[PDB]
RNA sequence: UUGGCACCUCGAUGUCGGCUCGUCGCAUCCUGGGGCUGUAGUCGGUCCCAAGGGUUGGGCUGUUCGCCCAUUAAAGCGGCACGCGAGCUGGGUUCAGAACGUCGUGAGACAGUUCGGUCCCUAUCCGUCGCGGGCGCAGGAAAUUUGAGAGGAGCUGUCCUUAGUACGAGAGGACCGGGAUGGACACACCGCUGGUGUACCAGUUGUUCCGCCAGGAGCAUCGCUGGGUAGCUAUGUGUGGCAGGGAUAAACGCUGAAAGCAUCUAAGCGUGAAGCCCCCCUCAAGAUGAGAUUUCCCAUUUCUUCGGAAAGUAAGAUCCCUGAAAGAUGAUCAGGUAGAUAGGUUUGGAGUGGAAGUGUAGCGAUACAUGGAGCGGACAAAUACUAAUCGAUCGAGGACUUAACC
């Protein structure tokens, strides 16, 4: 199981050798370093901690500087753990390049979905509108809060509230191209998040 | 992108001039039919002396739509109108002639007799 | 629609725990010697504490 | 995006001629019929050209057997053997959607 | 871009009014939201002024108000805001790339607590 | 269900059907497993286990119901104030008008019909969905996390092959296994196809204005019309429910006595469901049981008999300011000259479609050239020109006991 951290650059399309045209997400994954290895003896579980993008000194504090000094590297914007990896691979301070993947590798992409702010039940939960005419005064409303008997509302009556900005995993995206000199992965289809969003690419759990 | 109540020109030689879509086939709640899909339909306008008569409930394959079709190569095809061809339970047309162009998608769905009779297959 | 019970003094006072003003963000100027909002012009001197006008 | 431009640059077909909406073009389109690959000519007026770089598409309209047919292509698709501009049309706009509601004579584009 | 509690046409009128005021008076007091919109519009008028040619003068003329700034006296002819923008204001920013305005924060207005600012050329 | 009773409510517990939103039971409609069959096969019948998910769109009628059309794997039956009117509707019913049949001498009335007919309310509390502030968590901090526990998901068709094999006199026609491809549903995203796009580009009418012409501006739904960027989007695209594992239900067995036999059961072994627990996705240490790892700061001053107190600080954080990928506000995240955070500027790009001025041709409307021109919100990159100045505020000094090393 291999893993890397990249930024979503954007979407485009590529023609396959076949001739088919496929949509791709461009993930730029430069400056991934191995910062720490967690073992069962020390931490209670196997994981490798990867630091992604380089960050100006004045944006880092002394606690951060002390943690990346152990891996002889500069402060890092994003630090994430990968579990289910082989710790025998990964030396502390080693770069992690996008060539840990190959064209045809099936990956899971994890990121935070775009923020839509306060949203109603129609957009947030795909509920149906009431009629728009025939005397209706019920358009974009949540529906009955429930029956009478329990003198209260059950605990998953879906209602308006803040919509996106959740963690999302898309499973089984094909890697379409790996460009090491550009530190670029091309992934078939889309991954969560706005442009410039952290994307965690790891080998498909399935 | 044809649904219940969508009317369609009949692109063939059988009596039917205009059909009304009664049902998109192939799924419990299937909303929409595309090029190459078979619909159940009623004949709303007939040609006097034709084989297929007004009020007859028939099956028809959609052979061109305004909502066209995407192809794997990333190209699309769209027609100026929605037309269908009345068929038997074997995918053969009730008519002897097909009028107007017909989408290549028919050849893939195995409507070979229709593809052969069509003046152009785009 | 309407209050079922009047609100007690305690409950009213708890609700107002957060109904308050914050102190303004201010500090003494060097040239003036008197208080001013940060990132504002100081009227005592009559200009921006740093940039003369 | 400059990085997406660099990555896609290699897939830009340089054989693509200069054409505008209003031009009559002849698309030599590859067609995989049964097993053997075939060239089907599609000749019509360029109705629309939209997008940028590898994502740029154009649409060609023709009347086939008294039915308007529109064919939309990626500009840089390798499934177009050859695109030749047959005549240069005199038009006043980028999108000739008005042609969708005109039949013969009324739908004529003046040649330049 | 900011909607300043106004419809589209009201907002264009407001921007043209304030843009002209800043060109004519060179220093105005307004609300922070208005100033943050005015800097964009005034800096583009000064850019036109620096371009200097007839096409740019006519683009500015479509925006700037027909206001008299002063009456100068050779006969005494009036000077129009457009003339001030092309002859007085623009030429004094000939060696300055952009950043023709500055916003000084002032303090809240008594009647509505609106945060007021000075916006000035320089 | 039709009823019986009259116990709560007449200083009001809104009553049918529908819409929205569901949730529960299982007496199971489908899908899963199985026994018997008057089970050859394909289909079925009947019973047992099984509530995970699923369970259509129309015609008629206020309807519920029901019949019908066309589908579907299937079109389950019930409960929740015949669920849900401070959520909607208001067709029916149950008001004042009017009329018909009928009854009544009449006023009027109905085992009846008909046309028409005011649906109020700013949410206090609990509850539900989101989002902050406080304190806690025996020092103060910055990150990375474990997962007790919770939520989500859970559906299914057709075709090909196995095989025209098994089975059958034929007609017909499989299990099991392998593949492909759908429907419905969900999540993400805008490259594509489209939608929108009220500070983008163009055309155009009327009238007023800019002194006039030219060129522009105002108002007429953004005047109208044709396009359209970013953003937001579905009807668009990508992906998912894969494959498992453990223990079981009904059931099938093995060994096996009680009961020299027999017997799946008593001791003891196995098989065995879409179900249970995992696996998958998300939240999660206020998990007060307040967990773990890495890193940072250190043991200051004056008082307090005493315990402790207060007052400068460290690491760090905030106020304030520039903002957007974030957003009701807080919050979050990107920045604050240790500077590309925003605006401007310069160069691009999309988009529009050929500016103005000038010239040429034409009697002229206009055309052509200069010239893919000019314009160009929100997109890209560079650039410190403008503004993120200058300040201030908060924030440790680590209790006791015992054990183990020591
Ligand atoms: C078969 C019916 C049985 C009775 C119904 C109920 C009652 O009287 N409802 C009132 C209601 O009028 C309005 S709703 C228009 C009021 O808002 C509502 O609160 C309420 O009073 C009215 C409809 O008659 N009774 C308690 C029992
Ligand atoms: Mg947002
Ligand atoms: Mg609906
Ligand atoms: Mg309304
Ligand atoms: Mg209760
Ligand atoms: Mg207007
Ligand atoms: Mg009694
Ligand atoms: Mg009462
Ligand atoms: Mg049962
Ligand atoms: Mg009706
Ligand atoms: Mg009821
Ligand atoms: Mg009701
Ligand atoms: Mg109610
Ligand atoms: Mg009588
Ligand atoms: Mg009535
Ligand atoms: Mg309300
Ligand atoms: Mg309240
Ligand atoms: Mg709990
Ligand atoms: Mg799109
Ligand atoms: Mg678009
Ligand atoms: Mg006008
Ligand atoms: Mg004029
Ligand atoms: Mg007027
Ligand atoms: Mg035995
Ligand atoms: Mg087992
Ligand atoms: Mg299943
Ligand atoms: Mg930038
Ligand atoms: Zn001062």
């Amino acid at each position: 199981t291999k893993g890397i951290l990249g930024r979503k650059v954007g979407m485009t399309q590529v023609f396959t050798e076949n001739g088919e045209l496929i949509p791709v997400t461009v993930i730029e994954a430069a400056q991934n370093v191995v910062l720490q290895k967690k073992t069962v003896e020390t931490d209670g579980y196997e994981a490798v901690q990867i630091g992604f993008e380089d960050k100006r000194a004045i944006l880092s504090n002394k606690p951060e500087q002390g943690h990346v000094a152990k891996a002889n590297t500069t402060p890092k914007r994003f630090i994430r753990e990968f579990r289910d990896v082989n710790l025998d691979e990964y030396e502390i301070g080693a770069e992690v390049k996008v060539d840990v993947f190959a064209e045809g590798d099936i990956i899971d992409a994890t990121g935070v979905s775009k923020g839509k702010g306060f949203q109603g039940v129609i957009k947030r939960h795909g509920q149906s509108r009431g009629p728009m005419a025939h005397g209706s005064r019920y358009h974009r409303r949540p529906g009955s809060m429930g029956p009478v008997a329990p003198n209260r509302v059950f605990k998953n009556k879906l209602l308006p509230g803040r919509m996106g900005g959740e963690q999302i995993t898309i499973q089984n995206l094909e890697i379409v191209k790996v460009d090491v000199e550009k530190n670029v992965l091309l992934v078939k289809g889309n991954v969560p998040g706005a442009k410039k969003a952290l994307v965690q690419i790891k080998t498909a759990t399935k | 992108m044809i649904q219940q109540e969508s009317r369609m020109k009949v692109a063939d030689n059988s009596g039917a001039r205009e059909v009304l879509t009664i049902k998109v086939l192939g799924g419990s709640g299937r909303k929409t039919a595309n090029i190459g899909d078979v619909v159940v339909c009623t004949v709303k306008q007939a040609t006097p002396g034709g084989v297929v008569k007004k009020g007859e409930v028939v099956k028809a394959v959609i052979v061109r739509t305004k909502s066209g079709a995407r192809r794997q190569d990333g190209s699309y095809i769209k027609f100026d109108e929605n037309a269908c061809v009345i068929i038997r339970d074997d995918k053969s047309p009730r008519g002897t002639r097909i009028f107007g162009p017909v989408a290549r998608e028919l050849r893939e769905n195995n409507f070979m007799k229709i593809v052969s009779l069509a003046p152009e297959v785009l | 629609a309407v209050p079922f019970r009047r609100t007690s003094k305690a409950k009213k006072r708890k609700r107002r725990t957060h109904v308050k003003l914050q102190l303004p963000g201010m500090n003494e100027c060097s040239n003036c010697g008197e208080y001013r909002l940060s990132h504002h012009v100081c009227p005592e001197c009559g200009q921006y504490d740093g940039k003369d006008v | 995006n400059k990085l997406i431009d660099e990555i896609t640059k290699s897939q830009l077909n340089p054989d693509v001629p200069n054409f505008r909406p209003g031009d009559t073009v002849r698309v030599h389109a590859k067609v995989v019929e049964g097993t053997r690959e075939r060239i089907q000519l599609f000749e019509g007026v360029v109705i629309k050209r939209r997008g940028a770089g590898i994502s740029e598409t154009f649409t060609v309209r023709k009347i086939s057997n008294s039915v308007g047919v529109e064919r939309t292509f990626p500009v840089h698709t390798p499934r177009i053997a050859k695109l030749e501009v047959i005549r240069r049309g005199k038009v006043r706009r980028a999108k000739l959607y008005y042609l969708r509601n005109l039949r013969g004579k009324a739908a004529r584009i003046k040649e330049i | 871009y900011r909607k300043l509690g106004r419809t589209s046409s009201q907002r264009k009128a407001l921007l043209r009014d304030l843009a002209t005021d800043l060109i004519v008076f060179e220093r105005i007091e307004t609300t922070e939201a208005r100033a943050k919109e005015i800097r964009k519009v005034v800096e583009k008028l000064i850019t036109s002024g620096k371009k200097g040619d007839l096409h740019a003068r006519r683009q500015a003329a479509a925006f700037i108000r027909h206001e008299v700034v002063e009456v100068v006296q050779v006969k005494n002819r009036p000077v129009y805001a457009l003339q001030k923008l092309f002859d007085d204001v623009a030429p004094r920013y000939a060696e300055r790339q952009g950043g023709y305005t500055r916003i000084l924060k002032k303090g809240p207005r008594r009647g509505d607590g609106a945060p007021m600012v000075i916006i000035e050329l320089v």
